[PDB]
RNA sequence: GAGG
DNA sequence: CGATCCTC
């Protein structure tokens, strides 16, 4: 993200959610967890529409 | 007056932003457990700061109450079921 | 879309108590939360009844026919 | 090319912070690179800051 | 701003990792074959090698860059002259052929013009040498999913593509009308 | 409990250490990665786990 | 005091200022 | 492994070792073409304790030198005898091979060819690099050794 | 490696062996021209390259926003103000090394305790 | 086009 | 030459 210097190898720079969802995640923690999230609803896309052909 | 300006990703790549204007840049030298993990400034280099996070959102995503406390996913449902409720569209 | 007659939780009569709220809060400028209790709105089902009514007729009548 | 950018850069930037140059213009310098770029053209989704 | 014409360049690196004699041809529209790199550069109006490379490497202490284009050097090495590298291309109207098709098909953002080549063969170095820059593995391959990169086509550009279009079309007519009245 | 918050806090802080350590390990030049991986991917490998181990 | 910084409270009427001028399909009458 | 002498960490080393494909591109830093017309006497400084030796128990002025990573040559089974052996066993007559102790500071190799020969010896280390199997079998990439 | 072209021609040289007096030259295919070669060395590969990491090293780069700042003081001037960044050298099999760009002077150090450098 |  | 089920 631009708010992350260059190089930044860190657990909160490459995707680490500290927080709980009771504590609530911040902004940067929030994108992140939506890019993982959206993998997730690609590929249950692709595997109901795969899964079914093999059935076939 | 140039207190804001407009950015494209393109730019973005050149910039450092701070996330709150407080919060990202007063100074430094007793907490609150039940608030979040908020990391450090630890960059100080900074030449924007961001008007408020939550605008990384759209239209159906600004009606959901703590989206910061949910599951990725259910947001996602979310913003595709208030496209399926009911209520005034418009006076007329 | 005017204040429901009646809390549909409850049953506690609400159509009556609209003007009364708004004039509370304007002449007598009492906040939200003593205006509700001056009505006798105390159980949070007859509270959300009026605090949370949006008085869309307002907006319908504006229309010329 | 340009020899001191670092001086073109901080003109153009007042300019468009000013209005003389249109605020939706994007001006992007790469000081590793030795680059600037810039565009004025349509389709690009911007954001303020 | 004029019409919506394009043409897509391909600098291709030849030679797999690995394989001796690495060469840098190029695509033209409209013609048949590749092109080493040198020959492009040659029928613009780069003759000499140390300029031709002057134009793709930008540091002189750079000899692994340099040893990069060593084969391009020689791939045109039978060529050296403008003349018969826009022969290359393709009577004698073959040339002239490969001449419009440098200013008007090759590189038609910069300019379609004609008294340039200089700010075209430059541009085609700076192709050349980000080609390079990835394939020394100093840089990383283009990330085509970067949005900055995208461009999203509203109502107005829309609407500018069929008017464009449909007004040509009412213009052709007035024509065909002009055309008509023979008497 | 407020004392479960502050032991899941401090689990977290020594999981930020550890990635931070094998980092400084491997800024320094002294991480050498086993038979068949890049030392990038080892130490790739090392920070995830500790970071899974810590939420586990 | 006139020169005193921001606050996070502070963004909303910059909000406020965008929308009230841009509205919120700025993008399509543009 | 072996039935044996399975649970055996050394065995297993080796068998790793003696299946994993491995090129001379894999153990090499770099590869210079120098202009060594004396064979006896070196232009290199550094190799000058190399040329002493290989006298004992009509070339080419061109000399073809590679410079092995210690690193590499350890995490295979690799000595400079073994890839020495090897580029000699390729080409058999039309090239001569001296190099390095494995014990010596730079690992070096030493090749010479037995009109347009500047041309000859950039083919011969591409053929080095890309088609020399030093051990291993074909295919198998890279092998690791589990528990 | 470092390689000339032709005073004349700038066009690329290439190599001759005297033969005769066993000596390494240079000669022009566009003209007559011969010069002697300084170095023996006429090709060199490198598949393990040290090239690239400090690429990008330009005056301005303390002006570099994006770019982070070490408490690491400079071994050259004693300078705490510094930028730094991991190698350039966009490949794969590469070091988590560091290399720090002293604001005050321009030196570059590293990360490194295992290799020296010359850069 | 929208639903699981 | 293929690419989940339903009806609108
Ligand atoms: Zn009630
Ligand atoms: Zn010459
Ligand atoms: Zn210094």
């Amino acid at each position: 993200l631009p708010h992350f210097s260059k190089d930044d190898y860190s657990p909160e720079s490459k995707g680490f959610v500290e927080n709980s969802y009771l504590r609530g995640l911040t902004p940067q923690e929030f994108f992140f967890h939506a890019m993982g999230g959206r993998e997730g609803l690609i590929d249950t896309a692709v595997k109901t529409a795969e899964t079914g052909y093999i059935q076939r | 007056e140039g207190l804001v300006e407009y950015i494209d990703a393109e730019e973005e790549e050149s910039i450092l932003i701070a996330m709150q204007p407080e919060d990202l840049e007063p100074a430094e030298a007793d907490v609150d457990p039940a608030k979040r993990i908020r990391v450090s400034h630890h960059a100080t280099t900074f030449t924007h700061c961001e008007i408020h996070p939550s605008m990384i959102l759209g239209v159906a995503a600004s009606i959901i109450p703590f989206p910061d406390h949910n599951q990725s996913p259910r947001n996602t449902y979310q913003s595709a079921m208030g496209k399926q409720a009911m209520g005034v569209f418009l006076t007329n | 879309m005017i204040v429901p007659v009646r809390c549909f939780s409850c049953g506690k009569v609400v159509g009556d108590k609209w003007e009364s709220y708004l004039n509370l809060l304007q002449e007598d400028e009492l906040d939200e939360g003593t205006a509700l209790s001056r009505l006798g709105l105390k159980r949070y089902c007859c509270r959300r009844m009026i605090l949370t009514h949006v008085d869309l007729i307002e907006k319908f009548l504006r229309y010329n026919p | 090319v340009h020899r001191n950018p670092a001086r073109l850069m901080e003109t153009l930037r007042t300019l468009r912070r000013k209005g003389d140059i249109n605020p939706e213009v994007s001006m992007i310098r790469d000081i590793r690179e030795k680059e600037l770029k810039i565009f004025t053209d349509a389709g690009r989704v911007y954001r303020p800051l | 701003k004029g019409s919506r014409f394009i043409s897509t360049l391909q600098v291709k690196l030849y030679g797999r990792e690995g394989s001796s004699a690495r060469t840098i041809k190029a695509t033209l529209p409209y013609i048949k074959q590749d092109i080493p790199i040198v020959i492009i550069f040659r029928a613009l109006g780069i003759i000499p090698d140390g300029e031709i490379l002057e134009h793709i490497c930008y540091d002189v202490n750079d000899w692994q860059m340099l040893e990069m284009l060593k084969p391009c050097v020689e791939d045109g090495f039978v060529i050296q002259d403008r003349e018969t590298a826009l022969d290359f291309i393709g009577k004698e109207k073959r040339i002239q052929y490969a001449k419009d098709i440098l200013q008007k098909e090759f590189l038609p953002h910069i300019t379609q013009l004609e008294g340039f080549e200089s700010r075209k063969a430059f541009f085609l170095g700076y192709m050349i040498n980000r080609l390079l820059l990835c394939a020394l593995d100093r840089k990383d391959q283009d990330d085509r999913d970067h949005f900055g990169k995208k461009r999203l086509d509203l109502a107005g550009p829309l609407l500018a593509q069929l008017f464009k279009t449909l007004f040509k079309k009412l213009t052709k007519d007035i024509f065909r009308y002009m055309q008509r009245t023979v008497e | 409990d407020g004392p479960t918050m502050r032991e899941i806090t401090e689990t977290i802080a020594e999981a930020k250490k550890k990635v931070l350590d094998v980092t400084k390990e491997a800024q320094a030049n002294l991480l050498t990665a086993k038979h068949g991986m890049t030392l990038r991917e080892s130490f790739e490998d090392n920070v995830v786990r500790f970071l899974n181990e810590a939420r586990d | 005091d006139e020169s005193a910084p921001i606050t996070a409270e502070d963004s909303w009427a910059v909000i406020s200022a965008f929308f009230r001028e841009k509205g919120l399909v700025s993008q399509q009458l543009d | 492994l072996e039935p044996g002498h399975a649970a055996d960490q050394e065995q297993a080393k080796l068998i790793r070792s003696a299946i994993e494909h491995t090129t001379l591109k894999s153990v090499t830093i770099a590869s210079e073409i120098y202009y060594d017309p004396d064979p006896r006497s070196t232009v290199i400084p550094e190799d000058e304790e190399i040329i002493q030796l290989h006298f004992s128990l009509q070339q080419s002025p061109w000399l073809l030198r590679l410079e092995l990573d210690r690193a590499a040559m350890n995490d295979k089974d690799l000595t400079m005898g073994q890839v020495g052996e090897r580029i000699k066993q390729t080409f058999k007559n039309d090239l001569f091979v001296i190099w390095s102790e494995d014990n010596d500071e730079k690992l070096i190799i030493r090749c010479r060819v037995v009109a347009e020969e500047d041309h000859m010896l950039k083919k011969i280390e591409n053929t080095m690099l890309e088609n020399i199997t030093l051990r291993g079998v074909e295919n198998i990439e890279r092998v690791v050794m589990m528990k | 490696t470092t390689f000339r072209f032709c005073r004349d021609c700038n066009n690329m040289l290439y190599p001759r062996e005297d033969k005769e007096n066993n000596r390494l030259l240079f000669e022009c295919r566009t003209c007559s021209y011969v010069e002697e070669a300084g170095s023996p060395l006429v090709y060199r590969h490198e598949l393990i390259t040290n090239i690239g990491e400090t690429a990008g090293v330009v005056q301005d780069i303390g002006s570099d926003p994006t770019l982070p700042r070490s408490d690491r003081e400079c071994p050259k001037c004693h300078s705490r103000e510094n930028v730094f960044f991991q190698s350039q050298q966009r490949r794969k099999d590469t070091s988590m090394v560091l290399f720090f760009v002293c604001l005050s002077c321009s030196h570059i150090f590293t990360s490194d305790q295992k290799n020296k450098r010359t850069q």
